[PDB]
């Protein structure tokens, strides 16, 4: 049994009445549940058995739906319900979940400020290399950055972080940083970080040479 | 031959947690009143906790009355050890026993051990971060703090003293390979100002109650 | 009202071990089958493994099965789970929870969840140690091998020429997670200007060999 | 229930006869188990309800006593027999073990060597100095590193561990490391090792500059 959530990501403004959709492969009957998970936090079940609301849960959601096709509505969304929403078929003793439905505020594409930062000395005296690069306020969430070393692609040795979208202008931003060690570093002499996101119209190197 | 085998020793702060798991081969455990034992620096043997055939019994050392549990599970033949609030004093190797003999009596000693598993607890519980610059297009230039290293979260970053939070992103922090946690904190400035004025990230660890001004400069 | 509250999560190097347990608060875990589930780094929930009462009946996810153990205590309401072999996507949060309703059906769902906690396996099973020389001012030489992972590291010198005098040491585990250990040699002085000494490092787990020299 | 077992260390020969007591704090009747470890091996146990050989177990050791006082004799000690001896009161659902006797091989008092090593240059460009202190073919086993940093003594910083009794002189070693970051390290200029050992009329301290 294969759970599909549709869309993976629902833009929406607050007073709005929105509508998720969970696909199951085969008849499920009505053993769905929907859930709401809020970044960092445990999930809260909300309905279950396909329609039934748990109490004290607000009536604004409503859950619907039996067999293969379910939908979970949202009427006059609060700043509150901004969240992922998780559809699960459960039985006796397995279960199995959709991907995730993040209800996100809609805005405007906007393309990200691109910066790259070399390590500083002080760290390289320590024997290691920290090269950042920055993405600022762009929308929407879905990224790409790539590491390039003497336009080596790089894998594995760099991590990145992304911010909840901004409460002013709903944007997002992403760190991305590279480590290695000082000798690594001190190896190669261009340090390239290349951007893709939809508001671009080709993606974006920044780069600067070891001096 | 009866063999235990521990699972799930290694280096833990002090004041964290850790599980041990005992599986065996060839034999049950059902019959059998299973063990904890460690091996302290000092060479010596310290009874650590034993559990009675179906659970019936769960005894603890006074040292760690309060803060391990001892729990077994007959039917897949597993022994499980938590280890909470450990102490330095917790550092040891820690075997699994079990109490039988030939033939069952009412108190067998030890007769079966596994290898052991070595648990040792640092005493530093905490540790505070460093703090590097990330210093500085058109007319928007980006600065920032890198504030590497540290354990455990959270930290906390203003910049000049809360005077800048416009265009301040403080990312979520990424847990490394060592076991430390890193993140970053960027703010975007006029850049016909970086001659003129200074910039400060103001990083608080309370865990470890550090505080670091790093002034970021081109 | 309910709660519980897992333990246990932390930093584990791929093929390694970590076994997670949950404790509940204002209820009794023995008529309620328990779960884990995980919530992978992409942001979906992935369920883990089921316990049902009595230990009857437990089930797996195909991406587990065979490296993952879930266990139950009913009398002291704990839940288990052993994590053995473990791989990278195995890093995620971790989060246990009943099944369960105002009254208990043969099928309920997740009504209570633990707070998760956090697991990450790192992609390098094994690490190779750095050799350095420790150089002599009767005289002492020998060689520092640090920062290796696994256990064990052996030690000969000139391929086995050279064995009497050595002292090898038992190694040490550093603060850092990774071991480090010494080994030393000591020859007459008037020997340093005329006999080369070398020390061999073989590191299994990592398939390593390293020949370093020492000289004065 | 308090186990003592006295001596915590006894020196002998390959083929002498040799006794380890174990006092119990209160009557244990003979329910006393005696326990063999090598270095990082796990117990076997040798003797249970005070003289009764385990299966296997060579017919040079036996066990006696009872009430408080226990005995375990080895006649005719081989040199697999060389190891730390574990007595241990048991009940039904708890265990004491007393502190362990270790049995060495006697030889005389034999003072250390003692070297110091500086870090390497190649350690020093990735940022960590490591000093190392070797404390060579010294006997008894007990022996005292104190590190000093321009007359600072160190404590936290440091970890040793000790080879085996060799086989061929009866000796022990021991290795220091103090381990510093790259900055700390270049910040001081004398480094020193000070050694307290039975051998020695006084501690002995070996030390050098920076440079
Ligand atoms: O840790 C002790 C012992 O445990 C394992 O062996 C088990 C042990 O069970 C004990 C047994 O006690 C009996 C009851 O009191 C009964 O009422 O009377 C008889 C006769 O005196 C007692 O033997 O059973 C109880 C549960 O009823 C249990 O709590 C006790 O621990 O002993 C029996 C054999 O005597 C054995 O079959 C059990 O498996 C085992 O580790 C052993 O080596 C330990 O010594
Ligand atoms: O995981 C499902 C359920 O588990 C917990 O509740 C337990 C559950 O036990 C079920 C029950 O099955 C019945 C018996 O086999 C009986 O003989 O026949 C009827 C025929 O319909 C079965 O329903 O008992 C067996 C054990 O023998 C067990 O394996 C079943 O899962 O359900 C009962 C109530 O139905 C409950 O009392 C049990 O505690 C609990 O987590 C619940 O929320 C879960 O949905």
């Amino acid at each position: 049994v294969v759970m599909t959530q549709s869309p993976s990501t629902l833009s929406a403004s607050v007073g709005d009445t929105i509508t998720i959709t969970c696909r199951a492969s085969q008849s499920i009957e009505t053993w769905l549940a929907w859930y709401q998970q809020k970044p960092g936090k445990a999930p809260k079940l909300l309905i279950y058995k396909a329609s039934t609301l748990k109490t004290g849960v607000p009536s604004r959601f409503s859950g619907s739906g039996s067999g293969t096709e379910f939908t979970l509505t949202i009427s006059g969304l609060q700043f509150d319900d901004f969240a992922t929403y998780h559809c699960q078929h459960y039985a006796g003793y397995s279960a199995t979940f959709g991907q995730g439905t993040r209800v996100e505020i809609k805005r405007t594409v906007a393309a990200p400020s691109v910066f790259i930062f070399p390590p500083s000395d002080e760290q390289l005296k320590s024997g290691t290399a920290s090269v950042v690069c920055l993405l600022n306020n762009f929308y929407p969430r879905e990224a790409k950055v790539q590491w390039k070393v003497d336009n080596a692609l790089q894998s594995g040795n760099s991590q990145e972080s992304v911010t909840e979208q901004d409460s002013k202008d709903s944007t997002y931003s992403l760190s991305s940083t590279l480590t290695l060690s000082k000798a690594d570093y001190e190896k190669h002499k261009v340090y390239a970080c290349e951007v893709t996101h939809q508001g671009l119209s080709s993606p974006v190197t920044k780069s600067f040479n070891r001096g | 031959e009866v063999q235990l085998v521990e699972s799930g020793g290694g280096l833990v702060k002090a004041g964290g947690s850790l599980i041990l798991s005992c599986g065996v081969s060839n034999f049950r455990i059902s019959a059998h009143t299973m063990n904890w034992v460690r091996r302290v620096p000092g060479g010596g043997l310290e009874w650590v906790a034993s559990i009675s055939t179906s659970s019936t019994y769960r005894d603890y050392a006074d040292a760690v009355k309060g803060r391990f549990t001892v729990s077994r599970d007959d039917l897949e033949d597993f022994v499980y050890l938590q280890m909470h609030k450990m102490r330095v004093e917790d550092t040891a190797i820690y075997y699994c026993a079990r109490k039988g003999s030939d033939r069952l009596s009412d108190n067998d000693p030890f007769d079966a051990w596994g290898p052991g598993t070595v648990v040792t607890v640092s005493p530093a519980s905490t540790k505070g971060p460093s703090v590097f610059p990330l210093a500085p297009s058109g007319g928007t230039a980006a600065l920032g703090c890198l504030v590497k290293d540290y354990f455990p979260e959270p930290v906390t970053v203003s910049w000049n003293s809360g005077a800048l939070t416009s265009g301040v992103h403080t990312f979520p922090a990424v847990l490394q390979s060592s076991g430390l946690y890193s993140l970053s904190s960027v703010v975007t400035v006029p850049s016909s100002s970086l001659g003129t004025q200074t910039y400060i990230c103001n990083v608080n660890h309370k865990p470890s109650n550090t505080k670091v001004d790093k002034k970021v400069e081109p």
